[PDB]
């Protein structure tokens, strides 16, 4: 419990209008809140409020999940409305972050 | 009931806040301002607003949250300057310290039923 301020950040690009985009946040938050709480922080950007943000990250489709940490960064595009796929994608990410050693060398 | 939503245009402050609360067992979600529905969609136990806001009014967001959610169910905290507004449990002036921010948040959590679940 010694390590602190070491968390992974997930970015969600969505549109504040479409039900599949609005509810996407709810499905993503539900899985992360219970199964992987305190490990992943969530960041959400509304492309309808600040269009240039999407252009900066070269994203022309939503909902889009962007992985910030741990690097290298990854881009996930698909149907986030389906909790099944979302849980599956997040579970794989959990295993990747779990298998981390400090200066393993070998 | 460990979900906390932070709204601020400044990503640097938001990143630090998200990381400190998460490691403490809490989950922080950063949402962009101007979208009340998004706040409602992810209705947390407490809402953190960090100044300054260029795409919205601080008082407006506080008032809108009060109209949709009761003060006993949702708490509002403001990070920045002043913070002397109605509907706000406690304000956190800048610059902030890691220990200072966490202690204020923890103390502010002592409300409603004061229960984890």
């Amino acid at each position: 419990m010694a390590p602190l301020r070491k968390t992974a950040v997930l970015k969600l690009y969505v549109a504040g209008n479409t039900p599949n985009s609005v509810r996407a946040l709810k499905t993503l938050a539900n899985i992360l809140e219970k199964e992987f709480k305190g490990v992943y922080a969530l960041k959400v950007i509304d492309v309808l409020k600040n269009p240039q943000l999407a252009e900066e990250d070269k994203i022309l489709a939503t909902p889009t999940l962007a992985k910030v940490l741990p690097p290298p960064v990854r881009r996930i595009i698909g149907d986030l409305s389906n909790r099944e796929k979302v849980l599956i994608a997040l579970r794989l990410l959990a295993e990747e972050i779990g298998d981390y050693k400090d200066d393993d060398d070998k | 009931e460990g979900r906390i939503v932070l709204v601020s245009e400044d990503e640097a402050t938001s990143t630090l806040i998200c990381s400190i609360l998460t490691t403490a067992g809490y989950q922080v979600i950063w949402l962009v301002d101007g979208e009340v529905e998004r706040l409602l969609a992810l209705t947390p136990i407490a809402v953190l607003l960090a100044e300054p806001f260029s795409y919205g009014d601080v008082q407006e967001l506080v008032d809108q949250l009060r109209q949709r959610c009761t003060p006993e169910q949702l708490k509002i905290f403001i990070l920045g300057s002043k913070g002397n507004y109605q509907g706000v449990d406690r304000y956190i002036p800048l610059p902030i310290h890691p220990e200072s921010f966490l202690q204020q948040v923890t103390m502010g959590l002592t409300s409603l039923a004061t229960s984890a679940q």
